[PDB]
């Protein structure tokens, strides 16, 4: 038994969003709505069909009509970007959750990434390893491409890059790691971290000095 | 003031069996309206209810998992437990302790799952715990005559998730940014933690990062 | 292959009495001890069979109707009763063979600021026949001058809201009711024990 729920809903700020959820046993059982923000416990925002727990803003309201229930979030805010889960139960009284809907607040200020590049520490070099560390923060929207350069020549092997991740405020962060031999760190003039966000490309760059 | 706290390992081997314990604080586990349950969430995926249990030992069990789930209520010590036999990779998830507020005889979720623990990460692998190498990330020679500068820690080769990093035994929390960890082809993790400090207070205050990898019983303090 | 009583009794949503739910149960074996173990939680009156013997019996159809009424109205869910509920919402035959099960549902269906979700019909041209349902919402004409589907003077909405608060004395509180109807017609039997 399955509750069906759109994967994504997108909404202009101050406007009103609709998350629907359908399942053949909603005639038998109430719906419940939980809000989940990155890395965090879900939060009940609607119990039974339309009851709002205490500290939940009035802009959340629940509605039913047949084999569909809906969360309605009046006047969407940036904080409301989250994952929303409907929850009910099958013919027997077995709890079941929908798939969840990402709510994206569109029209958010474009923000360019802030980039920080570290050479391999001496401590790590004398362990016979050299890892360059490129830290990419405070960007929106949440997509970057990252390019590593030995002098001005592109580099292919030994590069890992995280997926972005919705950070504390409503922005994103990511990070890329270049693994080298301690030879390689020494036998070039410069290594570069190039991150392309939207149109921009910002490039920090490090050299063996000392 | 009803709060909940999961305990439990972080790494378990395939086929083995998983043992979780939730402690209740701010209320009696005997509240006539409380149906203590477990919900899990595979990383990247959606919530799944495992089972619930009343203060009497009445146990409600999800059908997909009924065959290998067991629960119990320690009325003496104000806590409830979960056990899942024959773990497989598919059992890797965050596992959440929760309170269903409902009503007897069997309305075990009537008023919703209104209070949650904040999760214990469970990771089902045959791979062995690994303590992270930590290397200092020395501050720049940045030329803003006021401005700032950034120093950090490279927490290199660890497993499994999670790793927590403080600065200055907790004393430094302003402007710290610890980054989501990368998963390497080796199966191992690395992460970094950077602090934005005054380039003025550079030679005066001495910065140490605190790398708590509990799954390996490791602490490292560097620089 | 078991009969799906848990779907009636463990249902978290319940119908309003005027639009009462019916589930039909057939093609299964009916374990009535699943229901009788739970007797501290309901009140229960039977008509035309004994409670204990139910496992022993076989029928061509079993019907489970469920709805919410006020407590002091539970007594109309019985053969040959009269009042708002028995006459305009849910009506049993005089030859009723079955059981009327009920439990107080304050805690589930009352709300400090009132619960107005549950409705009843208060006006109708004629007393319902047994097992009949009227979902119509059209204006009942009292008086002579006819209404044009417009409620007002001598023209009413036929449906009315219960108002349930947890403060109300018992019997002004909500009660969930399940009516089980045993029906042994002339074709082949299908529900047994
Ligand atoms: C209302 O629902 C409860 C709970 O139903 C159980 O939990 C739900 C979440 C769903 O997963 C259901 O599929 C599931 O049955 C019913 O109570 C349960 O009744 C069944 C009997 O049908 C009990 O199973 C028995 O268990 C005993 C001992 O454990 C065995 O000896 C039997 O052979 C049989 O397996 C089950 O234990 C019981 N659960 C609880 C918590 O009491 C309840 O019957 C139902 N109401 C009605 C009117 O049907």
């Amino acid at each position: 038994y399955e509750l069906t729920q759109p994967p994504s809903v997108s909404v202009s700020p101050g406007q009103t969003a609709t998350i629907t959820c359908s399942g053949t046993a909603l005639p038998n059982h109430y719906a419940y709505w939980y809000q989940q923000k990155p890395g965090q416990a879900p939060v009940l925002v609607i119990y039974t069909d339309n009851e709002r727990p205490s500290g939940i803003p009035e802009r959340f309201s629940g509605s039913t009509s047949g084999t569909t229930v809906t969360l309605t979030i009046s006047g969407v805010q940036a904080e409301d970007e989250a994952d929303y889960y409907c929850q009910s139960a099958d013919s027997n009284a077995n709890v079941v959750f929908g798939g969840g809907t990402k709510l994206t607040v569109l029209g958010q200020p474009k923000a360019a990434p802030s980039v920080t590049l570290f050479p391999p520490s001496s401590e790590e070099l004398q362990a016979n390893k050299a890892t360059l560390v490129c830290l990419i923060s405070d960007f929106y929207p949440g997509a970057v491409t990252v390019a590593w350069k030995a002098d001005s020549s592109p580099v292919k092997a030994g590069v890992e890059t995280t997926t972005p991740s919705k950070q504390s405020n409503n922005k994103y962060a990511a990070s890329s790691y270049l693994s080298l031999t301690p030879e390689q760190w020494k036998s070039h003039r410069s290594y570069s971290c190039q991150v392309t966000h939207e149109g921009s490309t910002v490039e920090k760059t490090v050299a063996p000095t000392e | 003031q009803l709060q909940l706290q999961e305990s439990g390992p972080g790494l378990v081997k395939p086929s083995e069996t998983l043992s979780l314990t939730c402690t209740v604080s701010g209320a009696s586990i005997t509240s006539s309206d409380s149906y203590w349950g477990w919900i899990r969430q595979p990383p990247g995926k959606g919530l799944e209810w495992i089972g619930s249990i009343y203060y009497t030992g009445s146990a409600y069990k999800s059908p997909p998992l009924k065959s290998r789930v067991t629960m119990s209520v320690d009325t003496s010590k104000n806590q409830f437990s979960l056990k899942v036999t024959s773990l497989t990779a598919a059992d890797t998830a965050v596992y959440y302790c929760a309170r269903g507020r409902g009503s007897p005889p069997h309305y075990y979720f009537y008023f919703g799952l209104d209070v949650w623990g904040q999760g214990t990460t469970v990771s089902v692998s045959l791979a062995s715990t690994k303590g992270p190498s930590v290397f200092p990330l020395a501050p720049s020679s940045k030329s803003t005559s006021g401005g700032t500068a950034a120093l950090g820690c490279l927490v290199k080769d660890y497993f499994p998730e999670p790793v927590t990093v403080s600065w200055n035994s907790g004393a430094l929390t302003s402007g710290v940014h610890t980054f989501p960890a990368v998963l390497q082809s080796s199966g191992l993790y690395s992460l970094s933690s950077v602090v934005t400090v005054p380039s003025s207070s550079l030679g005066t205050q001495t910065y140490i990062c605190n790398v708590n990898h509990k799954p390996s019983n490791t602490k490292v303090d560097k620089k | 292959n078991l009969c799906p009583f848990d779907e009636v009794f463990n249902a978290t949503r319940f119908a309003s009495v005027y639009a009462w739910n019916r589930k039909r149960i057939s093609n299964c074996v009916a374990d009535y001890s699943v229901l009788y173990n739970l007797a501290p939680f309901f009140t229960f009156k039977c008509y035309g069979v004994s409670p204990t013997k139910l496992n022993d019996l076989c029928f061509t159809n079993v019907y489970a109707d469920s709805f919410v009424i006020r407590g002091d109205e539970v007594r109309q869910i019985a053969p040959g009763q009269t009042g708002n509920i028995a006459d305009y919402n849910y009506k049993l035959p005089d030859d009723f063979t079955g059981c009327v099960i009920a439990w107080n549902s304050n805690k589930l269906d009352s709300k400090v600021s009132g619960n107005y979700n549950y409705l009843y019909r208060l006006f109708r041209k004629s007393n319902l026949k047994p097992f009949e349902r009227d979902i119509s919402t059209e204006i009942y004409q009292a008086g002579n001058k006819p209404c044009n589907g417009v409620a007002g003077f001598n023209c009413y909405f036929p449906l009315r809201s219960y108002s349930f608060r947890p403060t109300y004395g018992v019997g002004h509180q909500p009660y969930r009711v399940v009516v089980l109807s045993f029906e042994l017609l002339h074709p082949a039997a299908t529900v047994c024990g």
